[PDB]
């Protein structure tokens, strides 16, 4: 108990290097939805919504890819969309030419079917990035409520809090991105069982319900399916995703690293000020998943679970205390007393409420940015956090190793934004806990 | 305006 071992914990150092970049599978905050009231019929109609196609040009180009092939990416889908309009049965899905571009961003020049004597390069420093704002403003966006609902109340005694925690999360920005997640992810999968040898063409679709009630059907952009021939489980399809935004990509160039972006089109929005033209953008870039992270991404609903659970508990440390169940006093109410955000004025509280988006979101961002980076930082951080818990009582933790602890920890902040988030997070909890 | 950080409930959930 004798506790005298002070303030000791340091903050986490985190990497120099150019800063971190986005590495999400679709857009998040900068996701753009053409709406309306057969994914492909339903593309169309979305598309139709919109009346400033413009002939598209390159404005950020990707300084490692074959620009100009992502540009004609881009139009060959405007020319395939074409060909569906009208007719009379529309397909869905929709398999593509396999033209030359389609198939370098899509690896099929690395396709084993090519090559010498080259056939034989056997090799045997992951390069550091800094934190960036941006993904801070992408969780702050995350914990936001939203002008739609985007799950039923239940799945389609204590069940009375799985329906409060519901009716607080529902409209959250992070459900949008589980939502979001499961049909392009059940959509990627079946497209890649059912075609293997087709270079398919799939809408990223959402669904909601407005405030009024009206179910609306939200198109985010496309994604084109490569090859995706093998029962491996962990075997990769390479896909190219193509999603619309109103964000310029040169506020943040370094956020968009690994994207080409065209301009695309040119929309006209309703304003405190009347009519303004904004530029539409296309976020375009290569990328790749397998029939398990296929799986994890139409799962992320574990995301509503987890994320209650903790609220659920987090109530049990109130209720036992209180004598009474608290469920009611917190939801209906007061006990913005836990903290959960930094401001110009510093330290700042929320209730039950936030708590509730704030836990989903996290939860959320795990799954969105799933690394071995992070598998190490949470094991090894709670570490931390256990020990830092302690001392800020006057608790002895023990003979310990902390140094070695903080090898552990600082050594799985690379370059993710994600894990540095978390890493900066815990700096300033360190600050507040051990003032 | 408020920079969310879920990691300060820790100053008053404990840890697990």
């Amino acid at each position: 108990i004798e506790p005298f071992l002070k303030t000791t914990p340091r903050p986490l150092r985190l990497p120099d290097g150019p800063p971190c970049s986005q590495r999400s599978k679709f857009l998040l905050m900068d996701a753009l939805k053409l709406s309306i009231e057969i994914p492909l019929y339903d593309a169309i109609k979305c598309m139709k919504t919109f009346f400033g196609w413009k002939e598209p040009n390159i404005v950020k180009p990707h300084e490692k890819g074959i620009n100009p092939n992502y540009l004609l990416a881009w139009k060959q889908v405007l020319a395939e969309l074409q060909d569906i309009e009208n007719e009379e049965k529309i397909p869905k899905t929709k398999n593509m030419r396999k033209t030359s571009q389609l198939k370098w961003a899509l690896g099929e020049n690395m396709a084993p079917e090519k090559v010498d004597f080259e056939d034989c390069k056997d090799v045997s420093e992951p390069k550091p990035r800094s934190l960036a704002s941006w993904i801070q403003s992408e969780f702050n966006k995350a914990c936001e409520l939203t002008d739609s609902s985007w799950i039923e109340l239940d799945e389609i005694i204590a069940s009375m809090r799985r329906n409060y925690f519901t009716a607080e999360v529902s409209h959250c920005r992070a459900t949008e991105y589980i939502m979001k997640g499961v049909y392009i992810n059940t959509a990627l999968l079946n497209a890649s069982c059912a075609a293997m040898d087709d270079f398919q063409l799939i809408p990223m679709i959402s669904k909601c319900r407005t405030k009024e009630g009206r179910r609306k059907t939200n198109l985010y952009g496309f994604i084109i399916k490569g090859r995706s021939h093998l029962r491996n489980d962990t075997d990769v399809v390479n896909f190219v995703s193509m999603e619309f935004s109103l964000t310029d990509p040169r506020l943040e160039p370094h956020k968009w690293e690994k994207y080409c972006v065209l301009e695309i089109g040119d929309m006209l929005l309703r304003t405190a000020i009347g009519q303004v033209s904004r530029p539409m953008f296309l976020y375009v870039r290569t990328n790749g998943t397998s029939k398990i992270k296929m799986k994890w991404g139409m799962e992320m609903r574990r995301c509503l679970l987890q994320s209650l659970q903790q609220i659920e508990s987090m109530i049990e440390a109130e209720s036992s205390v209180k004598e009474k169940d608290m469920t009611k006093e917190f939801f209906e109410n007061k006990s913005e007393t836990w903290p959960i955000g930094e401001s110009p004025k510093g330290m700042e509280e929320g209730s039950i409420g936030k708590v509730c988006r704030t836990l989903l979101a996290k939860s959320v961002f795990n799954s969105l940015y799933a690394s071995p980076q992070l598998e190490g930082f949470s094991a090894e951080s709670r570490k931390l956090l256990l020990i830092v818990q302690a001392l800020r009582d006057n608790l002895e933790p023990g003979t310990f190793d902390l140094g070695g602890l903080y090898e552990a920890i600082e050594e799985c902040l690379i370059n993710d934004p994600w894990v540095l988030l978390n890493a900066s997070w815990f700096n300033s909890f360190l600050t507040h806990a051990l003032k | 305006s408020m920079d969310v950080n879920p990691t300060l409930l820790f100053l008053k959930v404990p840890a697990q």
